[PDB]
């Protein structure tokens, strides 16, 4: 109904991963710890 | 259930199910309003801030929530507490600058750099803008489209260091 989604234009290829995703992994460590609980 | 329980550490306990469940858009909005009202309390940064991490899942995984997240952090980038000194205020501001640089990396580049230009011309000290440029030129890969240069480089005229700034200015003027 609301029409299709258009993905954003990528002005440049990322040579690395943002530090946000690094922090997501850092907190996924404690996520796996909770999985161990 | 989690949000109205008035959660911090327990968030990190069930952050797995959270980032599993933020993929639902409406749930992402709900957590955004919850963390907004928790973090918008005066002096919520003196006691746990894990909540600012969750925007990373939201904005990265939902494109149309880029306008909200920045338009949340515009308030948080103006945080000022007499208890948490200007050093800690600048720490939180630089943290939020890293968040805004990440959100720029997702394509929300015109309004980010426009507001950065406005608050430098205003509030935001030259140290914060220099740290912005430091993190940006440390993370952004060339080529740099002129739609981004047109606001990033003429505000970068104030400084010349973070050398990556010299490389950026030379590449983007040549």
């Amino acid at each position: 109904l609301a029409g299709p989604l258009t993905p954003p234009v990528k002005h440049f290829q990322l040579k690395r991963k943002p530090k946000s995703a690094t922090l997501r992994a850092e907190l996924l460590q404690k996520s796996t710890e909770t999985a161990q609980q | 259930n989690l949000c109205c329980n008035e959660n911090a550490s327990e968030l990190v306990a069930e952050l797995s199910t959270l980032y599993q469940c933020i993929r639902f858009p409406v749930v992402a909005m709900g957590v955004l309003k919850w963390v907004d009202w928790t973090v918008s309390e005066p002096r919520y940064f003196q006691l746990q801030p894990v909540h600012l991490a969750l925007l990373d899942e939201i904005s990265t995984c939902h494109q149309l929530l880029h306008p909200q997240v920045l338009q949340l952090l515009v308030k948080l980038f103006e945080t000022e507490h007499s208890q948490l000194d200007v050093m800690e205020q600048l720490e939180l501001k630089k943290t939020l600058l890293d968040r805004m640089v990440h959100l720029l990396s997702r394509g929300y580049v015109l309004p980010v750099v426009s507001y950065i230009r406005k608050c430098l011309e205003k509030d935001t000290d030259i140290s914060l803008i220099r740290y912005f440029v430091t993190e940006v030129l440390d993370v952004i890969a060339p080529p740099y489209t002129s739609d981004f240069v047109q606001l990033f480089l003429p505000i970068l005229e104030n400084d010349s260091i973070a050398d990556p700034v010299t490389e950026f200015i030379a590449h983007c003027k040549s």
